[PDB]
């Protein structure tokens, strides 16, 4: 309500959101994507592709 | 397979690596990646009974992962480092092809020899087999864990000529690193 | 006692 | 409270050294003489 | 209140304080400056703070750059098989692409939607965080005999005589008041009797030792890349004057380099021009020689 | 000409599309 | 907790392990570079990604480029009996002809179906990885050499008194801070009897020692082709100033060129120019001294 | 001069927009900044109305309000560097 | 290969010591820690020669 | 030309206001 | 770059339906 | 180029054929 | 604001990164629920 | 190398059910 | 900064170890 | 690193190997 | 320049009128 100057530079600037960033996110899907056995009736076995995780 | 897709701290090797002696880590597997191991026999099993007699495979098969052998060892290690004395193991190991073995050789234990060989006079009690013993044998895992890095760029050597026996000859490198990591989930299911 | 860190001074 | 503990995992302390990684080159140990090692070690 | 002071050998301590602080400062100054050195054609029209990527490559992370909406918002991206989908940690908030990404590399030259991977260095081997502490001990070390070897070049004049005011008044009124003709007793009171502490043991060291930190500067600089290189091609002192061996400098900056090659597999696709060039300019007299245009006199004045 | 470039996008697309579910 | 350190001849492990790490460090580094030096007219239209052509050729392997659908990806290829059939090893996917490859050698000029192996070396007889051992050693003692010299090269000025409080306070009001005209007894109290350790038997052979550090690695740098050579054509230093011996070092570049040729061989075939040129350029510099066209202000500033 | 002055005191200043004509207001993985919740040091100027970061949201499109660093990644200050060699020197 | 061989003998045995001489346990070793390496000038001696070319 | 401007500053004003109350 | 202004207010306009029914 | 595009275009179609009577 | 701004401390050469999070939960006592094991 | 396949166009038994007589192709050889 | 040793006191313990330096004394 | 022995203890063992150098005892 | 002036003039009539209802 009282303007004052509500930006001074910190903790003044921070009772509003203050940059919302990378929310706690379920990207890699447990319980769905995951934790997952409808597997299909499938013929054979053909290729599981194994990757060096560098990133 | 349903408990390796969990949030867990369960399931790999990690308290073998070098820091994770004490500490607490958590891996989860994705069924993307995940591959079983066993006989060909069990394969015949669940193909002939639980995938045939069970009513309802909508989405249970999980035979899509599933490795299959005759058996699971023709393999065989060394231990207790040895000479080898007898011209009849020696001519017997020409057969196979290994040219460089003389009467005047030794045996390190970091060696395989993926043939059934232990019937030689010198290789009873030096050389043991690997099997597992009771043959109802399902070691499960991703295929993240395993790696396996051949090298194959100076794949063909050059050709020898000798024309005064008038002989060519050839020869074939290659290198190869096979190893696993512990760093994932990894059941072993025995009657151990 | 002082273990400090500052600076800027 | 009366505990033999036992003889072995007693004598082993002390002669274990965990030898962690001070750096050279800072002033934890300035001119790293052999001295601040005695002291840590007797104490 | 708690006091008492050592001694004054605590120069002995602050001599190795120069030396520990001085290994510190340009440790980390060093890695402060190396995450900018290519900065490629700056933002000719693409949307990404090259500040925030090049902070991102030294920390050896593989950044992926493709589209968000057509506009080039940096993500994160941690025998050849290939990557397509949106599978890699990222890093915006809702600019994702939720469509079909892909890497635009060797699918075909200049076709497939945009997710390019750029390395910091093509082969990785060591990381150059390690070359930057092995070269700065060393070069802590050299600053160390630089800063003990001036703090002891101080010289004195050392009157000697049989001590209670005989020679005081001597210096008094006649060395350091400025005095010529100071007259004196036969007793050899200056047959060579005061004498000099001299250093000239000390400042012919001076220079040489100088020289070896001034080309151990140099012998660190060119492994990095950071080089001297293309100004000593037009100024004809290309060798053994810079004692670098140009073809090391040129090789070891060449690297860096086409490791960020895919900004122009990237470049390639939503047609535009983005080199990797190799930043060695600073200003308002480079600026001024280069166009000597009258509308640059408004400019700078 | 700008058509040349939006049927290259899509041939691309299709073709990573199709892999997705090939038999190759 | 388990400590008791060694004696301060700590630095006498500290020594060999800078030799040490600088031998691991040189050697990974310098084969970390080593396959980027060609790199031929960069991707004109061919859809090769050429750092990963360059880390295939210097393992040895002979890569095999061809068609794929018309665009040229890499795949790997292990008296003239000719080659014909895709009996060799494939690695990618499902781009394979899966039709009539050949070579496209000495068939006919340019008639052929691609598929060319292209050799690291026209004719192989050692790897240049054993040569990179065999310099890296010598290299690492007298970087060893460098570093126990220049670790040894600092200086104290010792006083010699007896010793409980004569001298200290002499030292203290009087040299460091910097007081001239200091005044003692006449008991021989500086006739010479300060003295300084210095090592001037240190620094002259500082210099000589850079100097074989750097013209061993230019030893090894015009070995492998590496090779500062053309600016040095243009600078007039040509011989016995930079001892390098021209007609050696633009002889072991031109054999890794040669060996790269069967990309002309496939260039004459689709109708394209590809050259295997030599890469010496380093830029924002060189770019501005080569066009000094005012779009080119545009891009940099 | 008042700008550079303040960037040596590592305040992350910030110039935007006032009445369209440039003045200075002080600003003290991406989370972007939009608001003026920031400490304003104009009296009546200020924007009241949206204000952005124009750096990443576009090119050249966004309200104007950029901070300025004084240095990009900062590790050391260098008034402490000036104060290491004022003592050798 | 005669010439690199006596090149590489050559800068093998390029390699400098500085040795202290003295008798032997704990007189000249707390020197050269505190006094040598740190770096330090204004060392003190004792009037026994202790550095007189020793 | 103007325009070109001024519709791209208000797109940028609906988007950082769209964000503010977003599901995003 | 009238192209992209178009595309993000195409996009903005799908986020806004995605939000409310109206 | 063109020629090109097309070539992938008729590789595409086999490759679809390939897997479907339809 | 779950992660703060950084903290160098040039004295070390050292980053300090923080994360703060504000997390709350309970269980509302005014709907159904039943529980099946051997007590 | 495996060109010929393996756990995928072999190891299977998947692939059989029709009421059915001759998979006997003699083929022919080198 | 700036090492002093503002204690500056006195002891009341004793010593012979009979021992050839310091380490041997330790073990 | 930093080679440190950090044991430093005392010993029971005894030894005059009647042998010219630490080689001919090993022989 | 003059857009900037008439910004200013707006902006001062706006505050004019926020102090007094004539």
């Amino acid at each position: 309500m009282y303007e004052g100057n509500n930006m001074r530079s910190m903790m003044g600037t921070s009772y509003e959101d203050s940059r919302l960033n990378k929310r706690t996110e379920l990207n890699e899907n447990m319980s769905i994507d995951t934790n997952k056995s409808e597997d299909s009736y499938g013929v054979q076995i053909h290729s599981l592709s194994k990757q060096s995780f560098t990133g | 397979i349903l408990n390796l897709q969990n949030n867990s701290a369960k399931y790999n090797e990690v308290h073998r690596a070098s820091g994770g002696a004490i500490g607490q880590y958590t891996t989860v597997s994705k069924l993307k990646d995940i591959v079983i191991l066993t006989t060909d026999s069990l394969k015949s099993y669940l193909l002939d009974t639980k995938i045939a007699n069970t009513f309802q495979i909508a989405g249970i098969d999980f035979t899509d992962h599933v490795i299959s052998f005759d058996d699971l060892g023709g393999v065989f290690k060394v231990t207790k480092e040895f000479k080898l004395q007898n011209q009849d193991s020696i001519d017997f190991l020409r057969a196979y092809g290994d040219y460089q073995s003389q009467l005047g050789d030794t045996i390190p234990v970091g060696a395989v020899f993926t043939y059934d060989v232990s019937k030689l006079k010198e290789f009873t009690g030096n050389v043991e087999e690997i099997k597992p013993k009771s043959d109802l044998y399902a070691f499960i895992l991703d295929i993240n864990s395993i790696k396996y890095k051949r090298y194959t760029k100076g794949m063909l050597k050059p050709p020898f000529h000798n024309p005064e026996f008038d002989e060519v000859t050839h020869w074939i490198h290659y290198y190869s690193f096979k190893a696993i990591s512990p760093f994932f989930n990894k059941i072993l299911i025995t009657d151990q | 006692n002082t273990m400090f860190e500052t600076f800027v001074n | 409270f009366k505990y033999f503990d036992d003889i072995r995992p007693f004598l082993d302390e002390i002669y274990k050294t965990r030898e962690r990684y001070t750096p050279f080159y800072d002033d934890r140990a300035d001119y790293n003489t052999n001295s601040k090692s005695y002291y840590d070690y007797i104490s | 209140r708690g006091l008492n002071v050592e001694l004054s050998k605590e120069i002995s301590k602050r001599v190795v304080e120069h030396r520990n602080r001085f290994k510190r400062l340009m440790f980390n100054r060093y890695l402060e400056f190396l995450p900018l050195l290519i900065n490629y054609t700056n933002r000719d029209t693409v949307g990404i703070d090259f500040i925030q990527l090049e902070s991102a490559l030294r920390q050896n992370i593989n950044v992926v750059v493709g589209e968000a909406r057509n506009k080039q918002i940096m993500i994160l991206g941690y025998q050849k098989r290939l990557t397509k989908e949106d599978i890699y940690f990222i890093v915006p908030d809702y600019l994702i692409p939720d469509d079909c990404l892909q890497i635009h590399k060797l699918y075909d030259n200049c076709m497939s939607g945009n997710f390019v991977v750029m390395q910091n260095k093509p082969i990785q081997y060591n990381s150059d965080i390690e070359i930057i502490e092995h070269y700065t001990d060393e070069l802590a070390e050299v600053a160390l005999s630089r800063f003990s070897l001036i703090m002891q070049a101080k010289f004195s004049k050392i009157f000697k005589s049989e001590i209670n005011d005989e020679s005081i008044n001597q210096l008094v009124s006649e060395i350091y008041n400025g005095a010529p003709f100071v007259k004196m007793s036969p007793m050899f009171n200056a047959d060579d009797d005061i004498i000099d502490l001299t250093s000239n043991s000390v400042i012919p060291a001076l220079t040489e030792m100088k020289r070896e930190y001034q080309n151990k500067i140099s012998e660190l600089s060119n492994y990095l890349g950071i080089n001297s290189l293309a100004v000593d091609k037009e100024s004809g002192v290309s060798d053994e004057e810079a004692k670098s061996n140009r073809g090391f400098t040129t090789s070891n900056s060449n690297i860096y380099l086409k490791g960020r090659e895919p900004i122009t597999f990237l470049s390639k696709r939503y047609g535009l021009d983005i080199k990797p060039y190799y930043d060695d300019e600073t200003t308002s007299k480079i600026s001024m020689v280069d166009t000597l245009k009258d509308e640059s006199s408004d400019i700078n004045g | 000409v700008v058509l040349e470039q939006r049927i290259a996008s899509l041939e691309q697309q299709v073709t990573t599309f199709l892999s997705s579910q090939m038999q190759q």
